[PDB]
């Protein structure tokens, strides 16, 4: 039995990660990826110095000296073909250990940054070494758009596997419709911690608001009436440390976060915080009041709390989907 | 049950004819709309039996536009060659009946095969079409094509055998479309 | 066949479709297009069947272009001229429901007009039905050199609509082949 799974969801909300870790689990290249991998390196710091003038208040760096690291990351800020000489990795990790850049970063949620930014920055030696061999984890981590749509195969006991990945951004969702149809399940992906976040396509849309809206678009969509809902509440990692980090506050962007207590059935993990309980699964909700209002038992949905980037995680909730697909004859 | 049953079928190696008249307005600016009306249905009248005798399939008519496509009902490996015949023939058709209209009347032939996707679109008044790349560039060899001769495609000239004489269309000049995707045309000569 | 004194025709299509036609593996080779596009064919029929549109005549659909005709079942006084136009309306509000559902921002272009026109039927083997006549590539004309969710009219079609209570602005003059340099308005909504 064939089940073509399509993955749905807003942008950098995690599509292409999970379709990594199906190789990773169910499936002379990686030398291609290390390019790719210098590429965010380059994005991550460049952004972050550059966002530290606008910011308001701007951001002073905590030693006057690196103004020249900083002149020469946005000199080549725009370079074609970059060289990534040895200085390059040098400039770049001074202005990372720099505390004013770091304050800087604490904000990134301000403006436009990569995910992966911290990760790879803190590893910049490693990174910048010409035998330099990318593990399975930053692989996970290297971030590249998708644009267009891409099928993946695979196998898992014997049962085949079509995966389908698509761009998430607004201007790809018009290319979506072309796997509407023999479509057997709808894997919606979400970037769970993104709720303090904007955007990229006009830097004003809230991130999270954009995937209820879009989650909302498919789940009464015209032709999907039929089709349950693989709902993934990834990024748990991020907005967990979010929580804790108590910085930026759930109730100053969602407001009906203060009227929310954590729920009955709501199942939290080892030794795991309650703030973050509750956080988690008020998202969820917020996800399952759009079910819920609609579908009249034709099609359901399926929550599930994840970290695509965690191969553990993911190995653990797509069995928890291998069975929803057979169990509910699908 | 989610999207109306489409009747629509994917079909392989076949060669697609298209066939407009060369200036139909000057021709307009002389005829009542009546006659030319009945030169159109003479004409066509006549093509829809040489296209059932080249073992071709007419699809529809669209003024002084006529394209059918070998290669339909059933599947045949002569598939290029019906369409050239009807080329042929249809050449000589439209040359017998500018003798009633006394006018100008005259054609221009584009070939190209390919594949494409047939059936019928929407709910209501049902016609018999065809939908692909292959079938745009089809339309294309009709516009960018030669008054009088037969404009085919490199492949349509490929399921040909070269049984016939070909030379350079130049129809990239002739098209903006044959031009911007490097389309080597020719004419039967 | 028989020839009549007003018929309004109607032609409308969306540039935007040609250039969404992907012929890719994933797709099935542009079929999910046509699939995309039976849909909103089907929905535009789905119009056919009202009660104030129960005068309409879809005639054919050439490419992503719906062609319907209104007057033809006849022999204040020119409302089915109107009607045609509250169809233009119609139809968009209709494509304007699937992109919502498409994550598609498709766009009509409209070109209406009027005059007589010769109905019948043409084609031997398999007779389909199509008026002729300058009344109609007229309004295909206000269509092809059209803008997108505006309808285009002649001059005299848009007097007549102001009558009627509705708004006109001059576009200015338009090339059309034949009929030299004419003066179209838009239907301000
Ligand atoms: C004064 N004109 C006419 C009087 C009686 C019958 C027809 C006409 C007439 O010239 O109609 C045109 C369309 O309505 C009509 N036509 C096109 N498509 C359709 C169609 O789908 N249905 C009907 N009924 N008519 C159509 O055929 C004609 C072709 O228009 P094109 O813009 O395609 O010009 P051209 O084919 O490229 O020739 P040209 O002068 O460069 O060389
Ligand atoms: N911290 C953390 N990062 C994650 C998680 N899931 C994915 N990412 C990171 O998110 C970034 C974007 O992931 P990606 O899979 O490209 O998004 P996308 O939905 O495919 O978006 P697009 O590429 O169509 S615009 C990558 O750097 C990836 O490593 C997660 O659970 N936690
Ligand atoms: C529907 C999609 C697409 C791309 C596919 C195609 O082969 C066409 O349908 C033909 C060429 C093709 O079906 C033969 C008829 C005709 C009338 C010549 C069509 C139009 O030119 C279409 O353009 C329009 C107006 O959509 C076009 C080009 O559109
Ligand atoms: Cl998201
Ligand atoms: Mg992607
Ligand atoms: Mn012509
Ligand atoms: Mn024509």
């Amino acid at each position: 039995a064939t089940h073509r799974l399509l993955l749905l969801g807003a942008g950098e909300s995690g599509k292409s990660t999970i379709v990594k870790q199906m190789r990773i689990l169910h499936v002379g290249e990686k030398a291609t990826k290390v390019q790719d991998i210098k590429n965010n390196l380059k994005e991550a710091i460049e952004t972050i110095v550059a966002a530290m003038s606008n910011l308001v208040p701007p951001v002073e760096l905590a030693n006057p000296e690196n103004q020249f690291r900083v002149d020469y990351i946005l000199s080549v800020m725009n370079v074609p073909d970059f060289d990534f000489p040895p200085e390059f990795y040098e400039h770049a990790k001074a202005l990372w250990e720099d505390e004013g850049v770091r304050a800087c970063y604490e904000r990134s949620n301000e403006y436009q940054l990569i995910d992966c930014a911290q990760y790879f920055l803190d590893k910049i030696d490693v990174i910048k070494q010409d035998d330099y061999v990318p593990s399975d984890q930053d692989l996970l981590r290297c971030r590249v758009l998708t644009s267009g749509i891409f099928e993946t195969k695979f196998q898992v006991d014997k049962v085949n596997f079509h995966m389908f990945d698509v761009g998430g951004q607004r201007d790809e969702r018009r290319k979506w419709i072309q796997c509407f149809n023999d479509v057997t399940a709808i894997i919606f992906v979400v970037a769970s911690s993104s709720y303090n976040m904007v955007i990229r396509e006009d830097n004003q849309t809230n991130r999270l608001q954009e995937a209820l809206n879009l989650f909302k678009s498919i789940w009464n969509n015209r032709w999907l009436r039929t089709i349950s809902v693989i709902l993934f509440l990834n990024k748990q990692d991020l907005l967990a440390e979010k929580v804790l980090a108590g910085k930026s506050k759930i109730e100053d962007y969602f407001p009906e976060f203060a009227r929310y207590t954590t729920p009955e059935d709501a199942t939290p993990e080892p030794g795991e915080d309650p703030r973050v309980t509750r956080a988690k699964y008020f998202i969820r909700d917020e996800f399952l009041r759009i079910s819920t209002a609609s579908g009249d038992g034709r099609h359901y949905c399926y929550p599930h709390f994840t970290c695509a980037v965690d191969t553990e995680n993911i190995r653990r909730v797509f069995n928890d989907c291998r069975d929803i697909i057979q169990r509910m004859h699908l | 049950m989610m999207f109306h049953k489409i009747y629509i079928q994917k079909h392989d190696n076949v060669s697609i004819l298209f066939a407009d008249i060369e200036g139909f307005t000057s021709l307009a600016s002389q005829c009542t709309a009546q006659e030319l009306v009945m030169t159109l249905n003479e004409l066509f009248a006549r093509f829809d039996k040489l296209a059932a005798e080249n073992h071709c399939l007419r699809i529809k008519i669209l003024g002084d536009c006529y394209y059918c496509v070998s290669g339909l009902p059933e599947a045949r490996a002569d598939h290029a060659h019906c369409c050239v015949e009807m080329g042929m023939d249809m050449i000589e058709a439209i040359s017998l009946v500018r003798e009633m209209t006394g006018v100008n009347v005259n054609m221009r032939v584009g070939i190209h095969s390919g594949r494409v996707h047939c059936g019928v679109l929407g709910l209501r008044k049902w016609q018999f079409d065809v939908w692909s790349n292959d079938v745009t560039l089809a339309n294309h060899m009709e516009a960018g094509g030669k008054a009088g001769r037969i404009h085919i495609t490199k492949a349509t000239l490929s399921y040909l055998n070269g049984d016939y004489e070909v030379e350079p269309g130049c129809g990239g000049e002739r098209n903006a479309y044959l031009k911007e995707h490097s389309i080597e045309t020719f004419l039967i000569l | 066949h028989q020839s009549y004194d007003c018929v309004c025709v109607m032609f409308a299509s969306i540039p935007d479709f040609k250039e969404f036609y992907t012929e890719s593996d994933v797709n099935k080779e542009g079929l999910e297009c046509l699939r995309l596009l039976n849909e909103i064919i089907a929905d535009f029929d789905d119009l056919l069947s009202k009660p104030k549109f129960s005068g309409v005549e879809k005639i054919k659909t050439i490419g992503s272009t719906y062609m319907a005709a209104t007057g033809l079942s006849a022999i204040r006084q020119y409302m089915h001229i109107g009607t045609m136009v509250e169809f233009a309306y119609a139809l968009v509000g209709k494509l304007d429901a699937i992109n919502k559902h498409s994550f598609n921002d498709f766009k009509l272009r409209v070109g209406i007009n009027h005059g007589p026109v010769i109905a019948g039927v043409i084609g031997a083997q398999k007779p389909q039905y199509d008026i002729w006549g300058n009344t109609v590539n007229v309004a295909s004309r206000m269509d092809s050199t059209g803008v997108l969710d505006k309808i285009q009219v002649t001059e005299e079609t848009s007097l007549i609509l102001q009558t009627l209570g509705y708004t006109c602005t001059c576009r200015g003059i338009i090339n059309v082949k034949g009929k030299g340099d004419l003066k179209t308005y838009f239907v301000n909504t």
